[PDB]
């Protein structure tokens, strides 16, 4: 959840917001180790319930998110239903566990390609055109993350938009991302330069992946 | 002496506007068929399966015309080569269907078949069903028969399934056409077509359009 002024600004200027619970357990093995654990349900529930209680009156918020990159656990299913029960006015989405689990109203993959399948075990990233029409599938597809804009990038961005316009149930996505997370450091003469992972003696680090 | 007056055009022609040569005549076989007075007038064969296709029920509805009699029986037997796999015999008289009763002139036979060999374009496993109309002590009136393929066709979860597996149709449309005989079909040409189609990885044909 963002600084509270963010939502006031989105209400007034006019932007659709996905409000997202502060829950990410990416580094766990497997990714759902905590979120399938009933011991961690209370701690996870507070991150979801307190966001909803805080932000539920903002018109800019149109979709709730259960968090990010935390696999799919039974804790997600419980909190999905909690939101559906207390706030029926907004769909709930969540990408974890393969982007089309029972904890999401929207097929919301990250970095699924337009035409090319990436059939990873358990959590495949189907081509978005294919994904919509898998047997039994009816939901809208909106990429929670796509077109990773790292450095000289956004190659093939037009391919996404051609498909978005041609397919009714492809209703877009959210580019990753808005702003380089570079930090400012200063040389001997006081000249500022842009720093990234590792430039603060921080180790282990992931170098330029923050930009 | 038979006299047949064939008309090229009829009200029927309004429903026969297929994209093909417009021809006319007696272009398929003519035959004479002798049936007894008491006769098999219809029969329907259905095959139902359990979830894993390890069990089947062959269900055969048989209808008769002629005089209804207590001594009349229908036997449906199922054959795999020269081996009889299943057999059922019953007097006429279907289950009650409404306030006025049932079909006295019909009977439904049900044969159990364990581990049936299944029919597909890949392996066209066939059984022979013989439908015998006969007297209680086994005097034959007449027999009809057909080839039986145990297969289930269903649409589930948006997929066309044959024997529980999603089909991929390698199909072609085929008109009945011969460059010399027009729209008269013969066995040799039909077989030639089938072999060529199969040799070229087709598994399906549409009877375009009749
Ligand atoms: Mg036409
Ligand atoms: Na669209
Ligand atoms: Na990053």
């Amino acid at each position: 959840p963002n600084h509270p002024l963010w939502y006031t600004l989105c209400d007034r200027y006019g932007l659709y917001v996905v409000d997202e619970a502060n829950i990410e357990t990416h580094g766990m093995v497997p990714m759902n180790r905590l979120t399938d654990d009933p011991r961690w349900l209370p701690a996870m529930s507070e991150r979801v319930t307190r966001m909803v209680q805080r932000d539920r009156n903002h018109p800019s918020v149109i979709i709730w998110s259960l968090g990010n990159e935390s696999g799919h656990g039974a804790n997600h299913d419980a909190l999905y239903r909690w939101i559906k029960s207390v706030d029926p006015s907004r769909p709930v989405q969540y990408e974890g566990g393969g982007a089309d689990t029972t904890a999401t109203d929207i097929i919301c993959p990250m970095y699924a390609r337009v035409d090319e399948d990436q059939p990873f075990p358990a959590v495949p990233k189907w081509s978005i055109k294919k994904w919509l029409s898998l047997p039994g599938e009816t939901r809208p597809l909106i990429l929670c993350e796509y077109a990773h804009a790292m450095g000289n990038s956004l190659g093939g961005f037009a391919k996404y938009w051609q498909a978005f316009r041609q397919y009714p149930r492809l209703q877009g996505g959210f580019v990753w991302d808005w702003v380089d997370q570079s930090l400012i450091k200063y040389d001997e003469n006081g000249n500022p330069w842009s720093a990234y992972g590792g430039d603060f003696g921080d180790t282990p680090n992931d170098r330029q992946f923050c930009m | 002496r038979l006299a047949v007056m064939v008309l090229r055009w009829s009200d029927g022609s309004y429903l026969e506007d297929q994209d093909m040569w417009r021809m006319s005549g007696i272009f398929r076989d003519v035959s004479l068929l002798h049936k007894p007075t008491t006769q098999i007038s219809d029969f329907h064969v259905a095959t139902r399966f359990n979830d894993d296709f390890s069990r089947a029920v062959l269900e055969a509805e048989v209808q008769m015309c002629g005089e209804l009699r207590d001594y009349l029986r229908v036997t449906v037997s199922l054959w795999q080569g020269e081996t009889q796999v299943a057999s059922g015999t019953a007097p006429f008289g279907g289950e009650i269907i409404d306030e006025r009763g049932g079909y006295a002139d019909r009977v439904t036979l049900r044969l159990n078949v364990e581990n049936p060999k299944l029919w597909s374009a890949e392996i066209p496993n066939l059984y022979r069903a013989v439908v015998e109309l006969h007297t209680a002590d086994g005097t034959l009136i007449e027999a009809e028969a057909c080839d039986v393929g145990f297969r289930e066709v269903r649409i589930e979860n948006g997929l066309l399934l044959l024997n529980g597996k999603p089909l991929l149709i390698r199909g072609v449309n085929r008109h009945e056409h011969h460059p010399l005989h027009g729209q008269v079909m013969d066995e040799q040409t039909m077989v030639q077509d089938i072999l060529l189609m199969k040799q070229n990885n087709f598994n399906a044909v549409r009877c375009s359009h009749y």
